[PDB]
DNA sequence: TTGTATTTATTGCAATTTTCGTGCCAATTTCTGG
DNA sequence: CCAGAAATTGGCACGAAAATTGCAATAAATACAA
């Protein structure tokens, strides 16, 4: 289901295999449509938490004034509305993996509210007088250069090293020329099978076109273009004319 | 004459047609016995 | 089938055979027999007078109640033969398939088979070389038994009472392993080897000479060699899945007034299903073991009553103090299949007079 | 709905109803053989949806035919004799017929 | 200001305190039993009263090992004779023959070919219990499964099948059935040609009870028309009902009403009243000496069981009270049948028992009452009213009963219309409009005035 | 009432009266039985009784 | 129904017919008053979810604080003042189609709340710990150039490549000279029955003035002019004098 | 002398849909003169 | 006798009355340890 034909992809896969028993949190950096989610889920599957629940959450999807309630939960009587004791998302993923998607967009204030939880695993709920110990492996994904955001002052340096035990960089697809042809073939096969299309490959001119365009959405843009071509396809073979949206 | 369900019908038809010949099959009670023995968790089956 | 002539010709065929084979059935074999799992103790709706879903008469499991019609009624004639309705799940075929389709029940905990424990000599006790008293005590949650010897002075088949198990637990901690119920017996049967026991018993018979002990060794070696030659496995003598008889072989008796009454087999099946469902609910809530042990004992007794009522201890009776007839009662005796329906039968084209 | 003991059975000939009185019960002294009707009874058949064919049947042959079905008591095959006594038992609150 | 904020607030809260043990009133007895089964499954401290009993059995059982000499040695007599004989030398049903079984029996004993036999099997499969073919011949041809067969062969097989016993079975429509039945008569029948003409050409006129256009078109007199119509009415419209296979269905009542000492006694049906019990064995270990988790578990489950039992008892009491009040209000109906049932709404019952109308509405849903007259629904006793001259009221049920009784005793040659039915009800004090009378007549499936006249 | 009805209607010693002729009824009413609840069984009775 | 006369409208309708079998999200670009919502409704009818509910929302009025509250719903203890659980727009549009009017005007910060819901289809409510899966088709309409906004640092490219799989362009009325007379006649016939003015058609001068004018408000402005002419006329045919509202 | 945890006691509103009766009229059945 | 002229019925609409369901956890009296 996942193609890794570029040598860099093979190196990344080997490094992932080496860190299957590693439990430290990992931070992934890349561009849009490079495969951060796929690589993170592959790391999760190859680790000891293969059968453990994988809770993927986006930090920006939580309101500011209930961020702590959504992060740690609350006890009864904490506020006007604390009807009953409720657990947080960290307690939801006990023993599994927590996936912080798009960690770059997180505000400075929120980054100072989770400095003790990641390193030690201990936090008190809102209204709870007992200490909570949790064990969750943290994988964070970002499309931003955090190592530059810490210098620019837009990111908190304290959290960078808490999420900087292991750092993974995914090169853009425009440098991964060993992947363009296999990914295009796989996408064309899948979209022909789903759409009941009688197309079974590209033409040589189409293959040359696919290896020359400066893709910006990378794998996601390639998938979108392949789907657009399959929908408007009119022959057993796809020519350069169908892929006129490239150049 | 007792419990060959298809054989009864074939025999009746042949007698009405004037052909005194039968085509015997398997009695139904033996199939009932096989199902009842299988319901006890024992694997009994007809071979070949 | 597409051509109706061949379709009709192929449903009146006779099976060809020249031998009959009998053996033990694994849980996989029982699951391959069945067409679905029974989950509810209800039989008939009594409001729409149609079988309940996942019940003892479910049409999704056992077949249509009418020829070539599904339960809801979307597909109704011969042109829709061999079609599974996506709304009710009932196939469109003959209603006689309710004579030859079985179901299965998933048991929450393992249960022993009463025939391989009470038919003298006991097969479990002969294979494990244990007295019947100890096996009965363990199976009915009256004593413990060691599974793994560990590094302590506890043997691999030592019976431990409540206080003995408590003091052993507080002394050794987690070095040993002691269990009760059918799980312990299944663990013992699964962890044993046959070839080593065979060679050891053969050498023991070669060296030691006796009269009674030689007979015991011969019996044990014969049992071990028979088990090895046959494709069976010892742990198959403990039930995990339970077969369910086709519904047309256990019909409901209708009476003038709309009362459907009940049958003994259906009642025993309902009791087993109720106990299994209650135990399934209790195990999920992590309830205290002081109750789940009683629940497991009652499930074991219910399964025993279904398989062979009255063989072990008390017999479950009906309202009029009559014991309920089980499957064994249907098979054996002067009223069973062999004497009453197979060695002799009633016939057509016959009469009598003075 | 309740079953009715009546002499008006829609699906029987006039000859088969000659031995029944106005309450639908056989006369005293009748010689009957196997197949004869002793007590005439009908049973509701439900509320069939008024399809056009059902409406045509009701229009041509009447409404009583389309509402009830015959469930009468008949002499068993191989039985003959003379009617010498008839008894009627009625529950409290139910109307009594002429014979009672 | 719009915003989701966490804060400490001092606000006033309404009283939504409701929606507990209220859903146990709207359910019938069967669904209530299903809910109780679920509750018993989920709660270890709930048990229901049963009837099964277990007794010890230790008597020895004789087997084959008893030697032949020992049999003659014993003075006693054997429990069951080993010899396959009686003392003088589980229940299962029986197969029944339906209409389709009889038809297939006749198909088996008919000189068909294999293709014709398959066609006949399909046709008989497509025949309902009234004796009519429920599918067009195109569906049968499609189900045959091969394209070497035309529709003429299907027609020939169908014609052969239609001459089975009963005659007229497997007919396409009523006209076909009547023509098939008439084809078996002899030409000596007096009124045969006219009846055949009427059936073949003008059958809708007879359905509309014209008797005017019919004579004009067929050029016939009134006597011959009557004879032909009587001959037609002597035929069998449902040939497939000669072999009747069926059994009526019953409903177990929830409330019993009887008359003792001239007074109406109302009670619950003791055979169907739901009940539960508390398992004393598991609840008798609620001692602090045991584990605290076990103690809290057993306490919670015991409290839930007791609450459920109380709710069931209250539900039974409420149902009994409502049924008794309804019987008390409608007392003339139980003594004189219909035409004496007074108008009633849920408000009157609610005021009588001092409850809300929602409770009365839920309690009286899918509940059945048994009376010396018959089985009715608790909702059947609520009806509208029509103003009667002098300040009185007339329930719509009574008006419908009166209309049916009036129509049932009319002159066949001059059917009573709505205008004349209103006048009969007008002179009795009931002031009911013509449209309402027509609506009531339609609700009883009674044909209009022009479709009830007879020759 | 249930116990009394059960005894008088469904006991082993309560039987439909034999009514072929007057002698049948006289013989039936003067009959002595060793069987029943608290008596013997025809399989365990013996030979000397 | 809807009247399409110009060749571009016929081509758009044919493309809609061809891609109705596709379940991809659609992005439509044009101006204000070009008929994007009508095209979206036509797309919804021509798909296999015509019987399924269609939920169209103008996202330019949703408050920012209740953005997650409206989109994801919430539980009993999510915040203060709530007593009952509420459904989300995606759940309300589950098993159907969700349309978003004027997606260009959306704030940059809130665009992160829709990055994962469109692709994964799995999200958590406010105050909840359960993940919810839906099946909703996303249609978006905008009068602004999305790519220009992306290039000028105002739009999230990830969301663009999520929605920019199928593209539709509706030219304004200034390029629809053929499709002015049918629209004017349809609107005149509708408003004549609406206001009981019984006006039949237009004279030569009125038609010439309507055709020569390069409409900026497009169909909306033309319909408003026709409605005003109907409200302020008493003859059987509308002349140029009654069209004094134009330049 | 009092403050807290347990045991019973709580079966009703307010939208909201569904139904009730009854008048108007257009497409069918009856009343009357050459 | 027959054609031109009068009652009949069911659909549709009107207001008004009645049956239905969504609100799902609360509050008051009572006993015990400091
Ligand atoms: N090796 C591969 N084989 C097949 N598909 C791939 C591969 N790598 C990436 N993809 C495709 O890339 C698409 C985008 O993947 P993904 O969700 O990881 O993107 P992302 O923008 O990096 O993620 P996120 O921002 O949510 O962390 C998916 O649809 C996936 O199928
Ligand atoms: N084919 C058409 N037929 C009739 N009216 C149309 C057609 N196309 C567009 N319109 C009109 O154009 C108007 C455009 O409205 P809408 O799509 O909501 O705004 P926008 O065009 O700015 O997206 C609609 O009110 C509609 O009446
Ligand atoms: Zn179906």
């Amino acid at each position: 289901e996942y193609v890794f034909e570029s040598p860099k992809m093979k190196e990344i896969l080997e490094k992932i295999k080496k860190i299957s028993c590693a439990e430290c949190p990992v931070l992934i950096t890349g561009e849009s449509g490079v495969g951060k989610e796929v690589v993170a889920r592959l790391i999760h599957k190859l680790s000891d938490r293969s059968k453990e629940p994988f809770v993927a959450l986006n930090v920006a999807s939580i309101p500011r004034d209930i961020f702590e309630a959504e992060l740690f939960g609350y006890e009864k009587g904490a506020f006007t509305g604390a009807v009953s004791s409720k657990e947080g998302f960290f307690e939801l993923a006990d023993g599994g993996t927590l996936f912080l998607d798009e960690i770059g967009e997180l505000s400075l204030e929120a980054q100072a509210k989770l400095l003790r939880v990641i390193e030690s695993g201990k936090f008190y709920r809102l209204g709870g007088r007992k200490e909570i110990e949790v064990n969750v492996r943290i994988l964070a994904a970002t499309n931003r250069n955090i190592k530059e955001l810490v210098k620019e002052g837009k990111f908190r340096e304290d959290l960078y090293y808490r999420l900087g035990v292991i750092e993974i960089e995914i090169p853009p697809l425009r440098e991964r020329k060993e992947d363009i042809i296999p990914l295009a073939n796989h996408f064309l096969k899948k979209f022909s099978r789903k759409y009941a299309k009688e197309v079974e490959g590209f033409t040589k001119s189409a293959q040359e076109l696919l290896l020359s365009y400066p893709w910006y959405g990378n794998v996601r843009e390639l998938k979108n273009v392949i789907e657009r071509a399959v929908l408007f396809s009119e022959g057993k073979f796809i020519d350069r004319g169908e892929l006129s949206c490239l150049v | 004459k007792s419990d060959d369900v298809n054989g009864r019908t074939k025999m009746y038809k042949n007698i009405v047609d004037g052909n005194h010949q039968m085509e015997p099959g398997m009695p139904e009670s033996f199939n009932v016995l096989l199902k009842e023995i299988r319901s006890l968790g024992i694997n009994i089956e007809l071979e070949d | 089938m597409k051509d109706l002539l061949k379709f009709l010709k192929a449903q009146t065929k006779t099976e060809e055979f020249d031998a009959i084979k009998i053996a033990l059935a694994s849980p996989d074999m029982i699951r391959s027999w069945s067409f679905g799992e029974v989950k509810k103790p209800e039989t008939i709706n009594y409001r729409t007078f149609k079988p309940e879903r996942d019940g003892l008469f479910c049409a999704r499991i056992f077949g249509p109640v009418k020829d070539y019609e599904c339960l809801c009624g979307k597909y109704k004639r011969l042109k829709h033969r061999g079609v599974i309705c996506e709304k009710c799940g009932v196939e469109v075929t003959q209603t006689k398939v309710r004579r030859e389709r079985m179901g299965h029940i998933e048991l929450a905990s393992p249960t022993a088979h009463i025939w391989f424990l009470k038919s003298l000599p006991s097969r479990i006790g002969l294979l494990l070389d244990m007295p019947l008293r100890d096996i009965e005590r363990v199976l009915y949650f009256e004593s413990y038994v060691v599974i793994e010897g560990g590094m302590t002075n506890l043997e691999r088949q030592q019976i431990l009472t409540e206080e003995q198990y408590l003091d052993a637990l507080e002394e050794f901690g987690d070095e040993f392993d002691a269990k009760m119920g059918a799980e312990a017996i299944q663990a013992l049967l699964k962890s044993m080897d046959l070839e080593q026991e065979c060679e050891q018993l053969r050498e023991e018979l070669n060296e030691t000479n006796s009269e009674t002990k030689r007979k015991k060794l011969t019996k044990r070696i014969k049992l071990l060699e028979a088990f090895v030659q046959s494709g069976n496995k010892p742990e198959w003598m403990i039930l995990t899945v339970l077969p369910v008889l086709p519904p047309d072989l256990r019909p409901l008796v209708p009476l003038d007034g709309g009362r459907f009454a009940t049958s003994d087999l259906n009642d025993l099946y309902r009791r087993v299903i109720n106990r299994n469902n209650r135990l399934k609910r209790l195990l999920d809530l992590a309830a205290p073991d002081i109750i789940v042990r009683n629940e497991k004992r009652m499930l074991q007794e219910a399964v025993d009553a279904l398989l062979d009522n009255g063989r072990r201890g008390r017999a479950i009776t009906g309202s009029n103090k009559r014991p309920l007839k089980s499957l064994a009662d249907m098979i054996k005796g002067k009223q069973g299949r062999f004497r009453q329906n197979l060695l002799g039968k009633r016939v057509d084209y016959s009469g009598r007079s003075v | 709905g309740p079953e009715e003991i009546t002499a008006d059975i829609p699906n029987v000939g006039e000859a088969a109803l000659s031995k029944l009185d106005e309450s639908g019960i056989v006369y005293i002294g009748a010689e009957v053989t196997g197949g004869d009707i002793l007590v005439g009874k009908v049973t509701p058949k439900g509320e069939t949806q008024l399809t056009p064919e059902e409406k045509l049947l009701r229009a041509i042959f009447g409404e009583k035919a389309s509402d009830v079905k015959d469930s009468s008591l008949r002499v068993p095959n191989g039985v003959s004799g003379t009617v010498i006594d008839v008894q009627v038992f009625t529950r409290d609150g139910v109307e009594k017929d002429k014979r009672a | 200001k719009q915003g989701l904020q966490l804060r400490l607030s001092q606000q006033l809260a309404m009283t939504p305190q409701l929606q507990q043990a209220i859903r146990l009133l709207q359910l019938s007895t069967l669904e209530l039993q299903q809910e109780l089964q679920q509750a018993l499954e989920s709660n270890p401290l709930l048990e229901q009263i049963d009837t099964h009993e277990e007794i010890d059995t230790r008597e020895t059982q004789d087997s084959e090992t008893l030697d032949t000499a020992d049999a003659l040695e014993q003075k006693e007599m054997p429990e069951e004779l080993p010899l396959d004989a009686s003392w003088d030398t589980v229940y299962q049903g029986e197969t029944t023959q339906t209409l389709q079984d009889y038809l297939m029996w006749q198909v088996e004993l008919t000189p068909f070919s294999d293709t014709d036999r398959a066609i006949a099997t399909s046709i008989v499969d497509a025949v309902d219990e009234t004796g009519y073919l429920t599918v067009p011949l195109e569906d049968i041809l499609e189900s045959i499964g091969d394209e070497e067969i035309d529709i003429d062969e299907v027609e020939a097989v169908l014609k052969r099948i239609q001459r089975f016993d009963p005659v007229g079975v497997a007919a396409k429509d009523l006209r076909d059935c009547l023509l098939i039945q008439l084809s078996q008569f002899d030409k000596t029948t007096p009124w045969l040609e006219e009846a055949r003409l009427i059936i073949s050409d003008h059958l809708d006129l007879l359905a509309n009870h014209d008797f005017r256009t019919l004579m004009r078109v067929t050029r016939l007199k009134e006597d011959v028309l009557k004879e032909a119509v009587n001959l037609i009415q002597s035929l069998d419209p449902r040939p497939g009902q000669s072999i009747q296979t069926g059994e009526p269905e019953y409903v177990i009542p929830d409330v019993l009403v009887r008359k003792h000492n001239g007074h109406w006694t109302v009670e619950l049906n003791s055979d169907s009243i739901p009940r539960l019990q508390i398992n004393q064995h598991y609840a008798s270990m609620c001692n602090n000496a045991r584990n605290d988790g076990d103690s809290q578990f057993i306490r919670s489950n015991l409290q839930d069981a007791k609450w459920l039992i109380k709710s069931l008892e209250s539900r039974n009491d409420t149902l009994l009270r409502v049924s008794r009040c309804i019987v008390e209000q409608q007392q003339a109906f139980f003594e004189q049948g219909e035409e004496y049932m007074k108008p009633m709404v849920l408000a009157d019952i609610a005021q009588a028992v001092e409850m809300h109308e929602s409770t009365i509405s839920r309690v009286t849903t899918q509940k059945y009452l048994h009376s010396p007259r018959g089985i009715f629904e608790l909702k059947y006793f609520f009806s509208s009213h029509v103003n009667t001259e002098g300040g009185g009221e007339a329930s719509s049920t009574a008006i419908r009963a009166l209309v049916k009784k009036l129509i049932a005793a009319e002159n066949p040659a001059k059917p009573l219309s709505d205008s004349k039915l209103t006048s009969l009800l007008s002179e009795q004090g009931i002031m009911v409009a013509r449209r309402t009378v027509a609506k009531y007549r339609e609700s009883l499936s009674i044909p209009p005035s022009n479709q009830r006249k007879q020759l | 009432s249930a116990a009394v009805k059960e005894f008088f209607g469904s006991s082993q010693l309560s039987q439909f009266m034999d009514q072929n002729n007057p002698l049948s009824e006289i013989t039936h009413k003067r009959r002595i039985s060793a069987l029943g609840p608290g008596g013997l069984t025809r399989e365990r009775a013996g030979f000397e009784v």
